DNA sequence: TGAGCGGCCTCGGCACCATGTGACTTA
DNA sequence: TAAGTCACATGGTGCCGAGGCCGCTCA
C-alpha cells in the first residue's frame, strides 16, 4: 500500500552532483541510487536509443514504514520532449521541502501527471512484465479488475466494474498469441467484441490487479516496495508533447 | 399541418430534381473528361467566357436559411466577442496598474 | 410536432440550397467546357466573375420570390410570420456588432499605448540594471536569534496567562 | 509578392 | 462624527438610542471605538443582553483598524487568573461576541493561538487564526503540540473539529514540519462538526450595514466591491479546507525594500511558484512584478526563465497536459503580450498548422493575446510566412465541411488588428498593407463567405478591414502608395452584390473615404475610373433604377441580367423591370426601409399605415389609390408626394443618430446632384 | 418571512474477500 | 538455508439503516 505521485520535470537534471547542498539542508545524507536501464529490449518496442537513466533517491532514516521509507524515482532520457519526471511514495513532509529544493536549485518546471484510459491501460500492460536476474522477461499473471465510475444524468449509472481472473486473462492472451501487451492487444479488444464497451473511451478510475498493484488516474499504488522499469518508461512516454 | 407535409414533399421532390441535373451534368462532363485525352488545361478564351457571361420555392429556402444560421452566427460572434472583451476588460485593469508599479519603481 | 416540422424543413431548405449552389457551379464549368475542348484552367479574375454572377442570381432570386409572398398580407399562412420572425431576428443585432467593434478596438488602441509605455518602461529600466555595480561568526548567531525567540514568545504566554493588564508589541 | 499572389490565385482556384 | 464620541463621554435609554442611529449613519472612528469598547468592558451597570446588542449592532469601524484598538481589546479577552486578581471577570458571552465582531472585521499569532486555549473563545478564534497563518514559515511543531494538546483534552466541545479545521489548513499551507495528519486522525473522524465549522455566517444584515456605512466612508480607501470580494475570499479559505547581506526576491515585500539592495537583490530559480499567483505586506504581496524583475535583473534574451515558462506552459497547452488549460493562458498573454522577442518566438514556433491541429482553441486565445500587440524585428519573410499560416489555417478550416468552423474569421480579425497596430506606425506600413489585400482575397472566397451558405465573421473580419482602410485613408502625413487603397474590383463588385447592410454600409463609408482622399490626386488615373466605376455602379444598383440601359452592372452586361428576370414570374406585372432594384429593393434593405417606413409613422401619428408588405412604386401608387382623399389632406408623411421623395425621407431617418447605417445614406447625400443638398 | 420535503451523506455495524507475517515443514 | 503449506489476525471494499443538516421551496 504505497502510493506513488507522479510529477513531470522539464529539464534534465544531474543528481550526482549538488547532492551534498540537499544532504546539507535535510542534515541527513541521502541514499542516491545510479542505474541505467534498457527498457524496451524487444525488437519490436525499439532498438535503438532504448537506454534511460533511473536515479532512486531515498531519505534513509529507518526501516519500519513509509513513514520513514519515503522513497524518490528518478527517469530520464534526453533523445525526448519532454526528459524527465519523478515518482515517490510515502507520506513524509520532508518530500515537498525536496521538491522545493530541485525547483529552487535546478529551476524545473514541475506539473502533477494524470494518466488517460489507454496510458491505464499500457501501465497494466507493463506492470506485469517482469525482469529476472538471467536477463529474461516474465509475465506474471493477475486476476485484473477494470473499475469504472461514469458520470450519468440523475446518477443512473454510479459505477461499474469488470473483473476479469486471473486464468481467464491468461487464456485470452494466449487465444490472441504470443504477445507482450496482453491487456491492450487481447483483454480490451475481447472486452469490446463481448460487451461492445470501448475502455478506451469509457471513463475508467482504476484497473486493479489482486495483489500486485492497483494503479489510477492521478495515482499508483503497489503490494511492492519499489517500481518496475516498464511503469517508469511508459509514464515517461505518457507525459511527451 | 397537412400544409407542412406537402410543403416538405414539394421541397424533396425539388431536392431530387436538382440531383438528378446534378447526376446528368457530372456523368457529362467526367464523359468529356474522358474523352479529352489532353490533360493540361487548356487557356480559357475571353469571348466564350463573354458569351457564357451573356447567358444564364428556392429563394424562399435561401433567405430563410441565410437569415436563421446568419443570426444564429451572429449571436455567438457576439459571445465570444464580449467573452473576449471583458477578458480584456480584466488585463487592462491588471497592466494599468502593474504600468504605475513599474513607474514607481522607475522614478525610485 | 410543429418543433420536429421546423426542424425537418430547415435541413431540408440546407440540402436545397447547397445542391442549388453546386448544381449552378456544375453548370456554368459544363457550359464552359462543352464551349471549349478541355479549357478548365480559367483564372482567379474569371473564376470571381462566376461567383459574382452565382451570387447576383441568388439574391435576384431571393427578392423576385421576396415580390412573390411579400406583397399582399394575407396574415394566414404560417410562412408569412416565419418571414417575419425571421427578418425581426435578422435586423435585431445589427447595431450592437458595430458597437462591441468600435470598443473593442478602442481597447486595441489601449492595449497599443500601454505596450508602447512598459517597452519604454523595460528599455529605462535596463540601462539603469547596468549602471548598478556588481553583487559582492554565525555560529552565536543563530543562537541569539533562537534565545530571543524564545524569550520572546515566554514573554507573550507570561503577558496573557497571567492577565497582565497592558499586551503590547513588544519588540 | 507575384509568387504570394500565385499561391492566393491557387488557393482561390483549390476553393 | 462628534457625536458619538459625545455620547460615549456623556456614558462615562435616549444616549443608547442616539449611538445606535449615529452608528447607523456614520460609524465611529478608531479611537472612537476603543473608547467605546473601554467603557463597555470595565463597567457592569449596563445590561448584558444591550451590550451584546450593542456589539453586534453598534462598532461599525470607518477605517483601518489601528493596533492599539486589537491591543485594548486583547487587555479585555483575558481572565482574572491567581496574579490578578484586581480586575473584574468580563462576561463570558461579552468576549465571544466580541470576538465573533472580530470575525466580521509574528507576535499576535501567538498571542492569538495562547488566547485559543480558552473554551468560549474557539469557536471564533479559528479564523483570526486561520488567517493569521499566510506563511509557511508561521507554522512550528509547538504550535502544532499546543493545538493537538488543547483539541484532545476534554472539557471541551468545539476543540475537535475546529483544531482539526486549524491542523488542515496548517497542513495545506506549509507542506512541511513533519507530518500531522495523523495527528488529525488522533483527533476527531466524523466530518459534520467541522463540516458545519468549515462554512461559517457573518450575520449578512450587519454586513450590510457596515457595507452601506463603509460605502459613504473614504473614497478611494475601501470601495464596496473590493470589501465584498475580500470578504467573500477570506470566507472561502475557510471553506476550500477539505482539500542575510543579500536579499531574496520572495522576502522583498514593498517598493521600498528593492531600492536600496537592487544590487544586492538574488533572484531565485522558482518559476513556477512565482509565475502562479491581502493587507499584509509578503511574497505574494508583489507577485504581480516578479516577472517583470527578472527580465530586468537578468538582461533580456532568449533563454531567460520567464521565457522558458511561457513556452513550455503552453506546449502543455497544446499537448492536453494541464488539467485546466485556462489559469495559465491568461498568465501567458499577459506575460508575452509585450516583450517582442518572446512573442516573436510564440509566433514562430507555435502558429503553423500542426499545433493547429493538436488544440486550436488555445491557439486562437493565444493568437488574440499575441497577434494584436506583435510588432516584427525582421520586415522581410514576414508577409509569406503569415500567407503561409492563413493558406493552412483556411484548408484547415474548408476540409471539414463544417461551414460554422469559425477558427480562421477569427485570427484574421487577430492579425487585421495587427495590421492596424503595423500602420499606426509610418514604418513598415506596405507591409500590413499588402497582408491586409491578402487577407480581402482570403476572405471573399466563396467557401466561408457564400450568398446561400452565410458567415457574418467573414463579414465582421471584412468590416473591420474596410474600417482600418478608412482610418488608414484620412492619414495625410504619410506618403504611402495609391495602388494600396484598391483591392481591385472581383472583390468590390462581389461585396456589392452581398446581401448585408453592414458590409454594405462599410462599403460606402470606404467609397467616401477613397474618394475624399482621391480628390487631390488627378482626374484620370489607373484607379481614379476605378473608383468612378464602382460608384455609379453601386448608385445605379441603389436609386436610379437604370440597369438595363447601363453598359454593365457589376462587370455583367444587362442582357443577361434581363434573362434572369425573364422566366422568372412575378404575380403582379405592372411595373417589373423597376420594381425591386433600389434601396427598398436591395434584399439587405428591402425590409428595413419598411420599418424605417413604420417608425415614420409613429413618429407623426399617422392614422394611416402602410399595409403592403414592399415598398415599391406599384405598392406605392396603389396605396394612394386605396386612400386616395385620407392622403389628399391629412394623416400621413408629410412633404411626401411621390416614391422617390419616400426614399429621400427615408434617407433622412437613416441618417440620423439611432442606426448603424449613416454611411449609406451619406453615400447617396454625396454622389448625386440631387441628393447634393441633403448633406 | 417560515415551515418542509428530498438528495446528500456520514456514522457505523455487518458481511465478505483480501492480505501480510510468524510458525512450521521440505529440500 | 530457499521455498512451500498453514492458520491466524488485521486490512479493506461494499452495503445499508438511521439521522442529521442542507437546499432550496413554496405560501
Amino acid at each position: 500500500p504505497y502510493t506513488w505521485k507522479f510529477l513531470g520535470i522539464s529539464k534534465q537534471l544531474s543528481l550526482e552532483n549538488g547532492i551534498a547542498k540537499l544532504n546539507q539542508l535535510l542534515n541527513l545524507e541521502v541514499d542516491l541510487d545510479i542505474q541505467t536501464i534498457r527498457v524496451p529490449s524487444d525488437p519490436d518496442g525499439g532498438t535503438a536509443a532504448d537506454e534511460y537513466i533511473r536515479y532512486e533517491m531515498r531519505l534513509d532514516i529507518s526501516n519500519l514504514d513509509e513513514g520513514t521509507y519515503s522513497k524518490f524515482i528518478f527517469l530520464g532520457n534526453s533523445k525526448m520532449e519532454v526528459p524527465m519526471f519523478l515518482c515517490y511514495c510515502g507520506t513524509d513532509n520532508r518530500n515537498e521541502v525536496v521538491l522545493q529544493w530541485l525547483k529552487a536549485e535546478y529551476g524545473v518546471i514541475m506539473w502533477p501527471i494524470k494518466f488517460e484510459q489507454k496510458t491505464m491501460i499500457k501501465l497494466a500492460d507493463a506492470s506485469i512484465v517482469h525482469v529476472t536476474k538471467e536477463n529474461i522477461e516474465q509475465i506474471t499473471w493477475f486476476s485484473s479488475k477494470l473499475y469504472f465510475e461514469p458520470e450519468t444524468q440523475d446518477k443512473n449509472l454510479r459505477q461499474f466494474s469488470i473483473e476479469i481472473p486471473r486464468e481467464s486473462c491468461e487464456g485470452l492472451a494466449l487465444g490472441y498469441g504470443n504477445t507482450m501487451h496482453p491487456y491492450n492487444d487481447a483483454i480490451v479488444p475481447y472486452i469490446y467484441n463481448e460487451t461492445g464497451m470501448a475502455v478506451e473511451r469509457l471513463p475508467l478510475t482504476s484497473v486493479i490487479l489482486a495483489g500486485h498493484t492497483k494503479i489510477m488516474r492521478e495515482s499508483i499504488v503497489t503490494s511492492t516496495r519499489s517500481l518496475r522499469n516498464r511503469v517508469l518508461a511508459v509514464v515517461l512516454q505518457s507525459i511527451q508533447f | 399541418k397537412d400544409v407542412l407535409d406537402v410543403y416538405i414533399k414539394n421541397l424533396e421532390n425539388q431536392i431530387g430534381n436538382k440531383r438528378y441535373f446534378l447526376k446528368q451534368a457530372q456523368g457529362a462532363i467526367d464523359e468529356i473528361t474522358k474523352r479529352s485525352l489532353d490533360t493540361e488545361g487548356k487557356p480559357v478564351n475571353s469571348e466564350v467566357f463573354t458569351e457564357l457571361l451573356r447567358k444564364p420555392p428556392i429563394g424562399f429556402s435561401l433567405t430563410s436559411n441565410f437569415l436563421s444560421l446568419r443570426a444564429q452566427s451572429s449571436s455567438e460572434w457576439l459571445s465570444l466577442m464580449n467573452d473576449q472583451s471583458v477578458d480584456q476588460k480584466a488585463m487592462l485593469l491588471l497592466q494599468n496598474n502593474i504600468n504605475s508599479d513599474l513607474k514607481e519603481l522607475l522614478r525610485k | 410536432s410543429s418543433e420536429k416540422q421546423w426542424e425537418r424543413i430547415q435541413q431540408l431548405e440546407k440540402e436545397h440550397v447547397e445542391v442549388y449552389r453546386e448544381l449552378l457551379i456544375t453548370l456554368d464549368r459544363l457550359y464552359l467546357i462543352r464551349k471549349h475542348n478541355h479549357a478548365v484552367i480559367l483564372s482567379h479574375t474569371q473564376q470571381r466573375l462566376l461567383e459574382i454572377r452565382h451570387q447576383l442570381q441568388i439574391n435576384l432570386e431571393k427578392t423576385a420570390l421576396l415580390i412573390r409572398l411579400l406583397e399582399k398580407p394575407d396574415n394566414t399562412n404560417v410562412l408569412f410570420t416565419k418571414l417575419q420572425n425571421l427578418l425581426e431576428e435578422s435586423n435585431s443585432l445589427d447595431y450592437e456588432l458595430l458597437q462591441s467593434l468600435g470598443a473593442q478596438s478602442s481597447l486595441h488602441k489601449q492595449l497599443i499605448e500601454s505596450r508602447a509605455e512598459r517597452d519604454e518602461l523595460m528599455s529605462k529600466l535596463i540601462e539603469l540594471s547596468s549602471k548598478f555595480p556588481k553583487p559582492t561568526t554565525a555560529g552565536k548567531q543563530v543562537e541569539v536569534e533562537k534565545e530571543n525567540e524564545t524569550i520572546q514568545e515566554l514573554m507573550i504566554a507570561l503577558q496573557i496567562h497571567s492577565g497582565y493588564t497592558n499586551i503590547s508589541y513588544t519588540i | 509578392n507575384d509568387i504570394t499572389q500565385d499561391f492566393l490565385n491557387l488557393i482561390s482556384i483549390s476553393s | 462624527s462628534l457625536i458619538l464620541d459625545d455620547i460615549i463621554l456623556s456614558l462615562t435609554k435616549t444616549t443608547l438610542s442616539l449611538l445606535y442611529e449615529k452608528s447607523k449613519q456614520y460609524g465611529l472612528s478608531s479611537p472612537q471605538l476603543q473608547a467605546l469598547v473601554r467603557l463597555l468592558c470595565e463597567t457592569s451597570i449596563i445590561d448584558t443582553v444591550t451590550k451584546v446588542y450593542i456589539v453586534e449592532n453598534c462598532f461599525l469601524p470607518d477605517g483601518y483598524l489601528t493596533k492599539e484598538l486589537l491591543l485594548e481589546i486583547i487587555n479585555h479577552l483575558g481572565t482574572p487568573t491567581v496574579f490578578s486578581r484586581y480586575r473584574i471577570q468580563t462576561p463570558p458571552v461579552l468576549q465571544s461576541a466580541l470576538c465573533k465582531w472580530l470575525v466580521h472585521v509574528n507576535i499576535s499569532s501567538s498571542i492569538w493561538l495562547h488566547l485559543w486555549q480558552f473554551s468560549f473563545l474557539q469557536k471564533w478564534i479559528t479564523p483570526l487564526v486561520i488567517w493569521q497563518a499566510t506563511t509557511p514559515v508561521d507554522v512550528k511543531p509547538w504550535k502544532l503540540s499546543i493545538i493537538k494538546r488543547c483539541a484532545m483534552h476534554p472539557g471541551y466541545r468545539d476543540a475537535p473539529g475546529s483544531a482539526t479545521l486549524i491542523l488542515q489548513r496548517f497542513q495545506c499551507l506549509v507542506g512541511a514540519s513533519s507530518q500531522i495528519t495523523e495527528s488529525i486522525i488522533t483527533i476527531n473522524c466524523n466530518r459534520k462538526t467541522l463540516k458545519s465549522h468549515r462554512n461559517l455566517k457573518l450575520d449578512a444584515h450587519f454586513l450590510s450595514i457596515l457595507k452601506r456605512i463603509l460605502s459613504r466612508a473614504h473614497p478611494a480607501n475601501f470601495p464596496a466591491d473590493t470589501v465584498q470580494n475580500t470578504i467573500d475570499m477570506y470566507l472561502s479559505e475557510i471553506h476550500q479546507l477539505g482539500a542575510d547581506s543579500t536579499v531574496s526576491l520572495w522576502d522583498v515585500t514593498s517598493l521600498e525594500q528593492l531600492a536600496q539592495n537592487w544590487p544586492q537583490l538574488h533572484i531565485p530559480n522558482d518559476v513556477d511558484y512565482m509565475m502562479k499567483p491581502r493587507k499584509v505586506m509578503s511574497r505574494d504581496s508583489l507577485k504581480h512584478l516578479y516577472s517583470s524583475i527578472i527580465l530586468i535583473k537578468n538582461s533580456r534574451d532568449e533563454s531567460s526563465s520567464p521565457y522558458e515558462w511561457c513556452i513550455w506552459q503552453l506546449k502543455r497547452c497544446f499537448a492536453h497536459q494541464i488539467e485546466t488549460p485556462q489559469e495559465v493562458i491568461p498568465i501567458i498573454i499577459s506575460v508575452s503580450s509585450m516583450d517582442n522577442k518572446l512573442s516573436s518566438r510564440i509566433i514562430q514556433t507555435f502558429c503553423n498548422l500542426k499545433y493547429l491541429k493538436l488544440d486550436e482553441l488555445t491557439l486562437k486565445k493565444v493568437c488574440g493575446g499575441i497577434l494584436p500587440l506583435w510588432k516584427p524585428e525582421l520586415i522581410s519573410g514576414t508577409r509569406e510566412f503569415f500567407v503561409k499560416f492563413m493558406a493552412s489555417i483556411f484548408m484547415w478550416s474548408t476540409r471539414d465541411g463544417h461551414d460554422n468552423n469559425c477558427t480562421f474569421s477569427e485570427t484574421c480579425f487577430y492579425v487585421l488588428q495587427m495590421i492596424t497596430n503595423w500602420v499606426l506606425d509610418d514604418k513598415l506600413i506596405a507591409l500590413g498593407l499588402t497582408l491586409l489585400h491578402d487577407m480581402q482575397s482570403l476572405l471573399t472566397l466563396d467557401k466561408i463567405f457564400n450568398n446561400a451558405t452565410s458567415n457574418r465573421f467573414s463579414t465582421m473580419a471584412f468590416i473591420s478591414s474596410l474600417d482600418i482602410l478608412t482610418q488608414l485613408s484620412k492619414q495625410t502625413k504619410s506618403d504611402y502608395a495609391i495602388q494600396y487603397l484598391i483591392v481591385g474590383p472581383d472583390i468590390m463588385n462581389k461585396v456589392f452584390s452581398s446581401d448585408d447592410p453592414l458590409l454594405l454600409s462599410a462599403a460606402c463609408r470606404y467609397l467616401v473615404a477613397t474618394k475624399n482622399k482621391l480628390m487631390q490626386y488627378p482626374s484620370t488615373n489607373k484607379f481614379v475610373r476605378m473608383q468612378n466605376q464602382y460608384i455609379m455602379d453601386l448608385t445605379n444598383y441603389l436609386y436610379r433604377n437604370k440597369v438595363l440601359s447601363s453598359k454593365s452592372l457589376f462587370g455583367v452586361s444587362p442582357d443577361f441580367f434581363k434573362q434572369i428576370l425573364e422566366n422568372l414570374y412575378i404575380p403582379t406585372a405592372d411595373f417589373k423591370n423597376a420594381k425591386f432594384f433600389t434601396i427598398t429593393g436591395i434584399p439587405a434593405l428591402s425590409y428595413i426601409c419598411i420599418i424605417i417606413l413604420r417608425r415614420l409613422e409613429t413618429a407623426e401619428n399617422t392614422k394611416i399605415k402602410f399595409t403592403s408588405g414592399i415598398i415599391n412604386e406599384e405598392t406605392f401608387n396603389n396605396f394612394f389609390r386605396v386612400h386616395h382623399d385620407e392622403i389628399g389632406q391629412h394623416g400621413w408623411i408629410k412633404g411626401v408626394n411621390n416614391i422617390h421623395d419616400l426614399r429621400v425621407k427615408i434617407l433622412m431617418h437613416l441618417s440620423n443618430t439611432a442606426n448603424p447605417y449613416r454611411d449609406i445614406a451619406a453615400f447617396l447625400f454625396t454622389y448625386l446632384k440631387s441628393l447634393s443638398k441633403y448633406s
